[PDB]
């Protein structure tokens, strides 16, 4: 689980860095706005719904 | 005109007016005008950086 | 980041502003959600191609 | 022996340290309309900003004849470009100079050079005659202004030789060779100088650095790293006070001091700031500045 | 730019980690051309001590 | 000229010798000695 | 502990977990040039009559 | 269909203010009785705040 | 009518370099008045310093000797060290 | 999959204020390029990448 | 590693591929707290009235 | 005052007529006394 | 494959390509119809 | 089975999109108005007066 979640976290962080932010700020602001999207769903959106992400 | 010149001019300026150094004009004559200290070349060597009492 | 902006409650931590950010419009919903209106994938790729052509029209299109 | 004590290359300071030290020394990034760092990384003041600071500080107690001279110096290229409107500013400067300090070799030579660039040889002659009548004997600078005005207006070689021989007779200009070779040397110097419009002279080169901050903040002007081109304001004020308190030691250059200046024995060690970067200091904020009304317009060159 | 920082920045684009579809198995990445390596800068005393 | 150059070289040697003695005498014993001596001087 | 190459983790950083003088930079570096006979790589400041 | 439920009765405070009026914002610093140190709310504190 | 004024400097002078300059000149000054208590910024000799108001209030006399009787700086200049 | 929302109005992004009007032509938030000139070591991208306006999607 | 194209000087033969000038920000940039600059307050006629 | 006079002279010369205009003679006499008997530099 | 061995094995074709690019500037002159040897 | 309705991410989707600023920043090469001229010249003169 450690390696799997590290992989998905790195993918989401790269997708956020391609837009101008980072995993840290993205995760904190998601928790703040109360979106409640798991890292798996964040990766799925980053890979298949770039406009939505 | 002559009286205004004599009334404004001080002994140090009227002494250093006609003096010329070895590198050119006197540093005092050259740096007497400083339109902001960012324009000053600061041409003092490291052996002359010091200043006696 | 910056501490004076982080301690502020109105300014979020993420600060990203790009070319299509104004194209991305926001609306409110009755249930509390945000409805976004964005350009389509074809439109975004067309904008990218137009930017590439505007950049390369000066030095010739390489391989 | 093969292990180097000091190293000039590769460099020992990244890009961020340039900005850090620039803000640490106490300098402020002024807009291009005020001034900027030219190709030689020297700070250059726009003639417009020079005239503005003149108009604003001509009444203060710290203004000086040398400050008026430097203002006319900064206006010189604009005077060369447009002798119609900028001569009015030069005349205003001369009026204020006569009001405050009066007749002076500095202001007279400055206005003579201004007229020489403005292509007014009758005005240059009038200024020289006014100096002679007031009793200020023509100086070497005045005779060189005569020669420059002659060369610029188109006065012949004998016309310039007249002024050069007059300077030789008066004694303001010391010559160590034949008069012909001395005049040839002065004419070659003035020809290499040129004017702001003659495409041959150095003054024709209008290329500028156009950078609000110098590229290399650790640039050396002398020999050792302690003789930095850019220093803090405390040290700069120290240099300024030393230039007046110890003006006597500047006259002579002795081999003792020359060989003492060699930095082969000076310490070159990495200070704590050489590892932690330049100490962070706040920059001069300009929140009180009004919003730019012409922010979309492009600013033009200085001259 | 310092040597370790520029090396990390170059490797993040070489290994393809900046891509959202990065997979550890598939080795894909971008070709980074590093220029002016002769003018790279490290902080003082490191060129001698490291 | 040779005498002037030699005198300047001797002065630079004296400068670097003072600098090196500042570290030679910096042995913790002598350093604490000079420190407490300066403290008693200023007090 | 050893958690890296000598290019990044110095040899005197192995005892970084232990409290005392090791948490500082050594003064003498014999690791370059010829190697010592007893294979000593660092020597700290001579504190009184003791040196590390 | 769908359920937008925050409490038992599905009621919540007005999430959108009046047109033109200033909106209300939560507290970003953690609930600490001391002013120092100022610490941003972590995601777990945000979850606890949102319920 | 009470106005809480304080010395202010232009932003070009409020750089820390000029701050250190003033501190050095005051620690070297030979004047009699105590620098730590009287004029620690040098607002009497500096040319560019201006005494500007930061808060405005009023005091009303009590009915016995002749509607708020207490004045305290508010807003800008509240609880500052330069509002003296 | 069907979706039928109940929108309240146009919302501003860079400012929390809820707009009372809606204009599909004008940008609800104008965005400007980042090029000051004050920074000498600012890593310069290509000119067309730095200066590239956008279209209007709602029209 | 083979995807890195190192070059000592500034010249390089990779002009056909048209390498984009990658921009990157170091994690060191940080603004330490500075003294709040003092400036004059701009009042208002209604504030002075009431 | 002489700078104001110079501005007025520039204004009256920027326009035969400039010689016969009645305004040029008082200013002429004033500046003539100033440069002949007074000794104004006349440079500026 | 050592570090230096791999470095040279991957860089030597690049060194040859760089030398070819350098000689391309010399061939530019002979291409225009003016064959001129390099001057030092 | 995998599928995308908006589009599959590709390296040239957000490649040419660059960073921007919230609002308009004062340029360095701009035509200074009279008010800005007065303000900046006054600041320069003030710091020069203090230095002098």
């Amino acid at each position: 689980a450690h390696w799997e979640r590290a992989i998905v976290r790195k993918n989401v962080d790269s997708a956020a860095r391609e837009h101008g932010t980072g995993w840290q700020h993205l995760r904190n602001e998601l928790g703040r706005q109360n979106v409640m999207l798991l890292p798996r769903s964040q990766q799925l959106l980053a890979q298949y719904e770039p406009l939505a992400f | 005109q002559r009286q205004i010149a004599e009334y404004t001019t001080d002994p140090p300026e009227r002494i250093m007016a006609g003096v010329t150094g070895e590198k050119g004009p006197l540093r005092a004559r050259v740096s007497g005008a400083r339109l902001g200290l960012q324009r000053t070349p600061a041409r003092i060597p490291w052996t002359m950086q010091g200043l006696h009492r | 980041s910056l501490h004076a902006n982080s301690l502020a409650d109105d300014t979020p931590l993420v600060t990203t502003t790009r070319t299509l950010s104004p194209n991305f419009r926001a609306f409110a919903l009755q249930d509390g959600g945000v409805f976004f209106t964005h350009p389509s994938h074809e439109q975004v790729m067309r904008v990218g191609q137009n930017i590439l052509a505007e950049e390369t029209k000066a030095t010739g299109m390489t391989s | 022996q093969f292990v180097p004590l000091h190293l000039a290359f590769p460099r020992r300071h990244p890009n961020s340290w340039q900005e850090r030290q620039f803000h640490l020394l106490g300098y402020v990034k002024w807009p291009k309309e005020i001034g900027f760092y030219n190709a030689g990384d020297n700070f250059e003041l726009t003639p417009q900003a020079a005239y503005r600071i003149y108009k604003q500080n001509c009444d203060e107690t710290f203004w000086t004849r040398l400050h008026n001279e430097k203002t006319i110096i900064h206006l010189l290229p604009l005077v060369e470009q447009d002798p119609g409107t900028n001569m009015v500013l030069v005349d205003d400067i001369f009026r204020h100079h006569l009001k405050r300090f009066g007749a002076d070799h500095y202001i007279y030579n400055a206005v003579m050079q201004a007229a020489a660039f403005a292509k007014d040889f009758p005005r240059c002659e009038q200024l020289l005659a006014e100096m002679r009548g007031l009793g200020l004997e023509p100086n070497a600078q005045s005779y060189v202004n005569m020669m420059l005005g002659a060369r610029l207006t188109g006065k012949p070689r004998d016309q310039a030789e007249a002024f050069f021989r007059e300077g030789i007779k008066t004694g303001a200009i010391s010559a160590v060779m034949r008069l012909d070779t001395e005049f040839q040397m002065w004419m070659n110097q003035l020809e290499r100088l040129g004017s702001f419009k003659a495409k041959v002279g150095y003054l024709s080169v209008n290329e500028e650095g156009a950078s609000p901050m110098p590229r290399d903040m650790w640039a050396l002007w002398g020999w050792h790293r302690t003789e930095a081109k850019f220093i803090s304001r405390k040290q700069m004020i120290s240099e300024q006070v030393q230039n007046r308190v110890r003006s006597g030691k500047e006259l002579v250059g002795t081999v003792y001091q020359k060989a003492r200046r060699q930095p082969w024995a000076k310490y070159n060690g990495m200070f704590p700031y050489d590892y932690n970067g330049p100490a962070r200091r706040p920059a001069a904020s300009f929140v009180d500045a009004p919003t730019p009304t012409h922010n979309a317009e492009v600013c033009g060159t200085a001259y | 730019e310092q040597l370790p920082r520029v090396a990390a920045v170059a490797a993040q684009y070489i290994t393809g980690q900046h891509r959202p579809d990065f997979t550890p198995g598939m080795i894909t990445g971008d070709h980074v051309v590093i220029v002016n390596i002769k003018d790279v800068v490290m902080v003082g005393d490191q060129w001698i001590r490291v | 000229e040779e005498e002037q150059v030699e005198k300047a070289r001797l002065d630079n040697e004296l400068m670097r010798w003072r600098r090196l003695q500042r570290a030679q005498g910096s042995d913790y014993d002598h350093w604490m000695e000079a420190e407490t001596r300066r403290i008693q001087e200023m007090a | 502990v050893q958690t890296g190459s000598p290019t990044h983790q110095r040899e005197y950083e192995r005892f970084h977990h232990l409290p005392g003088d090791v948490r500082t930079r050594p003064q003498f570096d014999f690791t370059f040039g010829e190697t010592r006979a007893d294979r000593v790589m660092f020597a700290w400041r001579k504190r009184g009559d003791l040196q590390l | 269909y769908s359920e937008a439920r925050s409490n038992y009765d599905g009621t919540s405070l007005p999430a959108w203010p009046a047109p033109g009026k200033k909106p209300t914002y939560p507290a970003a610093l953690s609930e600490l009785r001391l002013p120092q140190p100022r610490m941003r709310k972590t995601r777990t504190e945000w979850m606890y705040y949102h319920g | 009518d009470i106005a809480f004024i304080a010395p202010v400097e232009p932003p070009a002078a409020d750089t820390p370099s000029f701050s250190e300059l003033r501190q050095r000149r005051l620690q070297l000054s030979l004047e009699g008045y105590d620098i730590s208590r009287f004029f620690p910024d040098g607002e009497l000799e500096s040319p560019t310093v201006t005494f500007a108001v930061q808060s405005h209030s009023y005091l009303d006399p009590f009915p016995d000797c002749e509607r708020r009787y207490t004045a305290t700086p508010e807003g800008v200049g509240r609880g500052n060290e330069n509002v003296r | 999959i069907f979706y039928s929302p109940n929108v309240v109005g146009e919302l501003d992004k860079y400012k929390g204020e809820l707009l009372e009007t809606f204009t599909p032509g004008q940008h609800t938030n104008p965005v400007y390029p980042v090029d000051d000139g004050y920074d000498v070591f600012r890593k310069k991208d290509k000119e067309a990448m730095e200066n590239a306006t956008t279209f209007l999607d709602l029209l | 590693l083979e995807k890195a194209w190192l070059y000592e000087d500034s010249i390089h033969p990779h002009a056909d591929k048209n390498p984009r000038p990658l921009c990157w920000t170091d994690p060191e940039v940080k603004g330490w707290k500075y003294r709040d600059p003092q400036f004059i307050r701009r009042w208002k006629p209604n504030e002075f009235m009431h | 005052c002489v700078a104001a006079l110079d501005a007025s002279l520039q204004q009256t010369t920027e326009n035969t007529q400039e010689v016969d205009c009645l305004s040029t003679w008082p200013l002429f006499t004033t500046i003539q006394f100033l440069v002949e008997e007074g000794g104004l530099p006349l440079g500026p | 494959d050592s570090f230096k061995e791999h470095y040279h094995r991957v860089h030597l074709p690049r060194r040859l390509a760089l030398q070819r690019y350098a000689r391309q500037q010399s061939l530019r002159n002979a291409a225009k119809g003016n064959v001129k040897a390099e001057e030092v | 089975q995998r599928r995308s309705v908006q589009g599959t991410w590709n390296p040239w989707l957000w490649n040419y999109e660059t960073e921007r600023r919230r609002t308009e920043a004062p340029q360095w090469r701009r035509k200074l108005s009279e008010k800005e001229w007065d303000y900046y010249v006054g600041q320069y003169s003030a710091q020069m007066k203090q230095e002098e």
